[PDB]
């Protein structure tokens, strides 16, 4: 399944034997959900929907609540964008000190859905 | 001296004689370079102005 | 959002050359500006101001919630290019004024502007009053238009300036945004014939 | 060559069984042999219709045992003979035994 999902690059590589370089399945699947996540909500072009909205003021003060109210948004954000995934559980632990949100997203891509991957994405700039 | 100059297809099979012109009057070839050039590409530039 | 309303033409290249195809596509030439005057005159269009730069659409989500009527915006607006007619950036106004003088020159003293504003072009002192002004082109030595303080205006500031108009705009109510909608769509059904 | 190329040719599923009924629907029809007119003409213009631009079949009754096609070899307003002689020869394999094509 590897094979499904062929999407181009991000950084647009350069690949040996010169043709664009190119994320794999399931290597495509983090980046456009690690594109979706960063992304501020509004900045698509036509889409103001789109993006995982983050307020610095919010995301400086963490509460269990902000905390559970920014694991809403993502868990939201990526549910609608991306439906390759099945199931799909997301982990967030705002970090006191230099008020950094780190992410846990733990998945399921649609074709092995008993399988579970986990990915880690931190926020800072409080 | 060698090789081959071209080759006449005749088109079908005939047997024991064969008679050719050229229509292009006896002369089959004429040949033309004309009015190509090859170099020129297309670029940005900076209108100035 | 309009284009597509009506239906889209077929169109034929010809008078490229005497045989080209013909090809469907969606209508620009229906003028939609007149559409957009008859239906506009019945409210009155409300002068509004921008916050920050941002793009035309984004900015058309924040005041009427909707991101697909820029168009009324713009219309309203009615400026000859979305790209350079919208509030720009700084960064990308310097750059757009980089641009274009770059070929001229970068950092071009653009104009003189007196205290009280007046623009003064093509000026410049002779150096020994910089109060007194001989333009250029004269060597100086002679006729000083001006005497006196004035400021100049550069190049990237010239940009901001320009770009600063822009800001204020005249738009229609997000209320009557809906009721106005209606009126220019049955209009163009007069208009479809 | 010609300035037309693949890499190879042939292949096939063969059968595509559902496909191959018309041809064996098809094959039982057909014939080897030449016979009425127009059975020749189109078997004759396989050969060389690039010569003869259409053959045309036909017969007289007053005369049995012969057959009539018309030819243009589209190289002259009449049929040149060297073909006349090389056709009817390769022609000769199928010819109705009681029947002299001409």
């Amino acid at each position: 399944i590897n094979k499904l999902y062929s999407d181009i690059d991000p950084e647009m590589k350069m690949d040996w034997n010169k043709d664009v370089s190119r994320s794999l399945g399931l290597r495509s699947i983090k980046n456009s959900l690690l594109g979706i996540i960063t992304t501020r909500k509004g900045s698509r072009p036509f889409d103001p929907e789109f993006g995982c909205d983050l307020s610095d003021q919010l995301f400086e003060n963490m509460t269990p609540l902000t905390a559970d109210t920014v694991e809403r948004n993502i868990e939201s954000a990526v549910r609608n964008y991306e439906p390759r995934i099945d199931k799909l559980a997301v982990n967030v632990i705002p970090v006191y000190d230099d008020y950094t949100l780190i992410v846990e997203i733990r998945f399921s891509v649609i074709d092995n859905p008993d399988d579970i991957e986990q990915i880690k994405l931190q926020l800072a700039s409080s | 001296s060698g090789e081959i100059i071209s080759y006449y297809d005749f088109n079908y099979r005939v047997r024991d004689t064969v008679e050719i012109i050229w229509k292009p009057t006896e002369v089959f070839l004429k040949a033309f370079l004309q009015n190509q050039e090859h170099e020129t590409p297309w670029s940005p530039e900076e209108e100035r102005g | 959002m309009l284009f597509t309303f009506f239906d889209p033409i077929e169109y034929a290249a010809k008078t490229v050359n005497k045989n080209a195809p013909t090809i469907p596509m969606t209508d620009i030439f229906r003028n939609y500006k007149d559409y957009f005057k008859r239906a506009l005159a019945g409210y009155r269009l409300r002068t509004y101001y921008i916050k920050g730069s941002p793009r035309p659409e984004e900015l058309a989500n924040a005041i009427y919630g909707n991101p697909q009527l820029y168009w009324v915006l713009l219309m309203c607006n009615d400026n000859y290019d979305p790209y350079y007619g919208w509030i720009t950036s700084q960064e990308a106004a310097y750059q757009a004024s980089i641009q274009k003088y770059k070929n001229v020159g970068g950092d071009q003293i653009v104009y003189h502007v007196n205290e009280n504003g007046e623009k003064f072009y093509n000026l410049i002192s002779y150096d020994d009053n910089p109060y007194v002004w001989y333009d250029k082109g004269d060597k100086a030595r002679k006729y000083p238009q001006y005497e006196g303080a004035l400021a100049a205006v550069d190049t990237y500031e010239a940009a901001v300036l320009e770009n600063e108009k822009l800001r204020q705009i005249k738009i229609i109510a997000k209320s009557d945004i809906n009721s106005f909608m209606n009126d220019l769509i049955r209009i163009m059904e007069k208009s479809y014939g | 060559d010609d300035p037309d190329f693949v890499g190879a040719d042939g292949g096939g599923d063969p059968e595509d069984i559902e496909r191959i009924r018309e041809l064996g629907t098809i094959k039982r029809e057909t014939q080897q042999r030449c016979v009425t007119a127009t059975d020749y003409d189109t078997f004759v213009s396989e050969r060389f219709g690039s010569i003869i631009q259409a053959v045309q079949t036909f017969t007289d009754s007053t005369k049995p045992g012969y057959a009539f096609i018309a030819a243009k070899p589209k190289s002259g307003l009449y049929l040149t003979t060297v073909q006349r002689e090389d056709i009817k020869n390769y022609l000769k394999d199928y010819n109705l035994a009681p029947i002299t094509p001409s």
